[PDB]
């Protein structure tokens, strides 16, 4: 190749009976028609290629008021949907271009909604109406610093701008480009003009190189595609849907008519081309016609293949016109043709060109040497196309295209809830489709984790495989400081982080350090393996707190490993009695050795205190109940402030249920009497072990369940503060107050059971974590992301192989816009 | 009447005023003859006899050679 082959890494269209890519195989392939009547809702030579509406619009999610909407050329909005989709078919997010020198090549020629609003005024017509704005528009909702222009040579306009976004690209004016063109029909008045030119086929379809070509039926539509370079390409990682070796644009020059083609032209552009790609006439597998179905044209253009392509091939080089489905698009005809080459070149096999029986007496196809396509069929040999467009001015172009060289998150995100809601049910249907069958559950929650922007409204599916994933984004259709709550006694079960364990890794790994330590520290001082009491449904050992305080221990901080390993850094904790434990040690004050010790000396001496020990949740306010016990301090207390009206007594079994039957009021299921003054006995024994540990400064903002407010490294670094901790009431109101203050704005439950989320909703975005445990944790790394926190989707999937993989584009909230 | 009767009709395609602003000696093509305004020639001259007439002679007097040659 002369110079620096162009990759095509996405593209999109509208075109008549064809939404998409995947529409447009759809119809090529089935070699359907798309042409029809002038739907009644136009104006009015009497059929076309029409597409099912062009009023629609998302004019919220390009940031339009509905008033410039309705003065915006819908060439303008349409090509700004096919921007962004083209781009997500590139696999690529938008948001990244911004500030970048991203290059914007439009072909346009037609102004039928500048005539309508003309021949019946505020500030909006003039860059709705001016035609720049149909590339600029993109440049600037895009931020793009590269070159932004659109190019008028008729119906070659669209094929000539991809040649000058390639150039653009090959000397470095622009890194990535978008090159394409739109053409729409709206407005009787073209349809007249062009019609009383004479090149309109009565009959309403393009004859392409078949004796019955009596002219061309109008089309509509639009189309674009992402253009780097080769290397750039291949060294992002790209998905290639072709690679352009090059491309040329020449003009008819001395022809006999104006409008009269030249066969001489065509020729020198055919061979100046493929020259400079080095592309024989055999290596040519197929080539895209203009094919008009025009009297003079088409023999034009088969004398100028054949001299050019014809000759020096044994077998017939196969051609064809997507004219013949959709119709003419005119100054958008171009991108159209390459898009079909592309799909060909892709999916390796060819397309019948329609409306062809009889070849044209003015065509020797046998000695020319060139067949029209007829078939379905597929393509041997890698494999190489051509395209041309030519304009009624002459000016000519033509291309030459060169084909390619356990448990699963979906991740989904849109401007609106109910473009949510859309979202997801396209992805459903999509994953459900053969299309989606093709690629795997891996790779598609891949691609979602990386090749898309993550809007706004987000939210999260779950699944082991297609089915279940497919059937959670049905059942879907239907912000400040990050702070953790982490549980205390009372939030344990049985069964804790047995299936945590199982599907995710760096659970198992922070799970199985801690339990290693704890598993020696308890086995040295038993109040032997704290996995499997805590793993065992059949065990109650979990309610005793010789147990209970390692298990919620445990449970916690590998919890907070695997959040720490998702992205979700903390940075305001805090923790209800036990809880405190692990968050001092994640705050990095202890390390793992000192923290097991200490929660392992915690439950067994608490563990080795007599019976009569009783707490009841009581719903009264704390003066309430500092006015039930004042005169019984050496009997009972308050364990805990838990809310404005939600409190914990704590003390003797006795005084505790007077207390009860007085508010009756919810008897807890404890061992002891935790914070009360039946924890003196153990208070010194445990201020010696913590006397011989080693604090640190934190790493985050602790809020002290003690204090109820933020401790200093002074205080928390104290024997008398653990003391006083394990003796006195755990302030977790105030605790979620001063979280409140301090600026965080979103709580997290680390641990099992919601109580403390709760407590927290009591208090005041409140998010209790976790409590199957693979979905029990997937759901608390879910409704993070959802809450406004950017979790690393991408390191999830570094286990497997994933590659990234072509998905449906976004569901835009399409809304009518119009004049009168 | 051959000659002055195209003198009358080519303008009357051409869209000159004076019949006599023909420069009959000039190529069609250089006159500025289009395909319709070529075919328009030969759509209104059988209108009142019997189709490349006018590229078989590309000049408006040497297709009026051809009205009272072979009668
Ligand atoms: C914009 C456009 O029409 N583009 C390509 C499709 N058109 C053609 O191929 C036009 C080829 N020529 C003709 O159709 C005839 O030359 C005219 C233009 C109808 C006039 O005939 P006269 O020039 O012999």
């Amino acid at each position: 190749a002369s110079d620096e082959p162009i990759a095509v890494i996405g593209l999109s269209c509208r075109l008549p009976k064809a939404s998409g890519p995947q529409e447009l195989w759809q119809l090529l392939d089935d070699g359907a028609s798309a042409v029809t009547r002038v739907p009644a809702d136009r104006e009015t030579a009497r059929w076309g290629g029409f597409l099912d509406r062009v009023d629609t619009f998302d004019a919220g999610f390009f940031g339009i008021s509905p008033r410039e909407a309705a003065a915006m050329d819908p060439q303008q909005r349409l090509v700004l949907e096919l921007s962004w989709e083209a781009l997500e078919g590139a696999g690529l997010v938008p948001a990244t271009l911004r500030d970048t020198g991203l290059g914007v090549f439009v072909g346009a020629a037609r102004d039928d909604y500048a005539t309508l609003y003309r021949r019946r005024v505020d500030h909006h017509a003039m860059t709705g109406l001016h035609r720049s704005l149909i590339a600029n528009r993109i440049s600037y909702a895009l931020g793009a610093h590269g070159p932004s222009m659109v190019v008028d040579t008729g119906c070659s306009s669209s094929l000539v701008a991809v040649h000058l976004a390639c150039e653009s690209l090959r000397r470095g004016e622009s890194d990535i480009a978008l090159a394409g063109g739109v053409n729409l029909n709206i407005a009787a008045e073209s349809a007249r003009e062009t019609a009383a030119f004479g090149g309109l086929s009565p009959d309403g379809q393009c004859f392409t190189f078949d004796a019955r070509a009596n002219g061309f039926v109008r089309g509509e539509g639009g189309g674009l595609v992402v253009l780097k370079t080769l290397r750039r390409a291949l060294a992002d990682g790209d998905l290639v849907h072709g690679v352009i070796l090059a491309s040329a644009v020449n003009n008819d020059g001395p022809s006999d008519t104006l409008t009269t083609p030249s066969r001489r032209a065509q020729e020198s552009l055919l061979t100046r081309v493929y020259r400079r790609a080095g592309v024989t006439p055999t290596e040519v597998g197929y080539v895209e016609l203009h094919g008009t179905g025009t009297k003079v044209g088409d023999p034009i253009e088969a004398a100028a293949l054949g001299a050019v392509l014809g000759t020096g091939r044994d077998t017939p080089l196969p051609v064809g016109s997507i004219k013949t489905n959709i119709g003419h698009l005119e100054g958008a005809a171009g991108i159209a043709g390459l898009i079909k080459a592309l799909l060909q070149l892709r999916r390796r096999r060819l397309v019948p060109s329609l409306n062809f029986s009889t070849p044209n007496p003015d065509i020797p196809l046998d000695a020319l040497n060139l067949r029209v396509q007829q078939e379905s069929a597929p393509w041997a040999t890698t494999l190489v196309a051509g395209v041309s467009s030519f304009g009624m001015g002459g000016t000519n172009c033509h291309v030459v295209v060169s084909a390619a060289p356990a448990l699963l998150p979906w991740v989904v995100s849109a401007r609106s809830p109910q473009a949510l809601r859309d979202q997801a049910g396209r992805l459903a249907a999509w994953a459900d489709s053969p299309a989606g069958r093709e690629a795997s559950p891996v790779d598609i929650g891949w691609s979602l984790a990386t090749s898309r922007t993550h809007f706004e409204y987000r939210a999260v599916v779950s699944g082991s495989d297609r089915d279940e994933l497919v059937a959670s984004l049905r059942a879907l259709a239907s912000g400040g400081r990050l702070g953790l709550v982490f549980s205390g006694q009372g939030s344990q079960r049985a069964g804790m982080g047995r299936e945590l364990y199982v599907a995710f890794p760096v659970f198992a790994e922070a799970f199985d350090e801690v339990c290693g330590v704890l598993d020696e520290v308890m086995g040295a001082l038993p109040p032997g393996s704290l996995r499997e009491v805590m793993f065992e449904v059949s065990s109650d050992l979990l309610d005793e707190t010789g147990f209970t305080q390692p298990a919620l221990f445990a449970f916690e901080v590998a919890l907070y490993r695997l959040l720490e390993s998702w992205g979700v850094a903390g940075e305001v904790v805090a923790g209800h009695s036990v809880g405190e434990i692990a968050a001092v040690h994640v705050a990095g004050v202890l390390s793992l050795a000192d923290a097991c010790a200490l929660v392992a000396a915690r439950g067994r001496l608490m563990q080795g205190l007599p019976s009569g020990g009783a707490m009841v949740a009581v719903e009264a306010s704390e003066e309430e109940v500092t006015a039930l016990l004042a005169g019984r301090e050496g009997e009972v207390g308050i364990g805990a402030v838990n809310g404005p009206r939600s409190v914990v007594v704590s003390g003797g079994v006795a005084v505790v249920e007077e207390v009860a039957a007085h508010f009756a009021a919810r008897r807890l299921k404890v061992s002891h009497a935790f914070h009360s003054p039946l924890m003196d006995p153990m208070l010194e024994d445990f201020g010696r072990v913590v006397a011989g540990l080693s604090f640190a400064v934190p790493e985050l903002t602790v809020v002290s369940g003690l204090t109820g407010a933020v401790v200093s490294a002074d205080e928390l670094c104290s024997v008398g503060y653990w003391v006083r901790h394990a003796r006195e009431a755990v302030r977790f109101a105030d605790a979620v107050g001063a979280m409140a203050g301090v600026g965080v704005g979103r709580f997290v439950e680390v641990g099992p059971g919601g109580v403390l989320s709760a407590l927290v909703r009591e208090c005041l975005s409140v998010v209790a974590a976790v409590r199957a445990e693979p979905v029990a944790l997937l759901s608390a790394v879910g409704e993070l992301f959802a809450d406004g926190y950017p979790v690393d989707w991408t390191a999830y999937f570094a286990g497997w192989p994933a590659a990234r993989v072509e998905l449906p584009t976004y569901a835009f909230q399409r809304s009518r816009h119009w004049l009168e | 009447d051959p000659v002055e009767t195209v003198r009358q009709l080519t303008a009357h395609v051409l869209g000159l005023t004076a019949a006599a602003d023909v420069e009959m000696t000039r190529s069609f093509k250089d006159l500025g003859f289009d395909s319709l305004m070529s075919v328009e020639l030969r759509d209104r001259l059988c209108a009142a006899l019997s189709t490349t007439l006018l590229y078989d002679h590309p000049s408006p007097a040497e297709t009026a050679e051809f009205v009272r040659a072979r009668l």
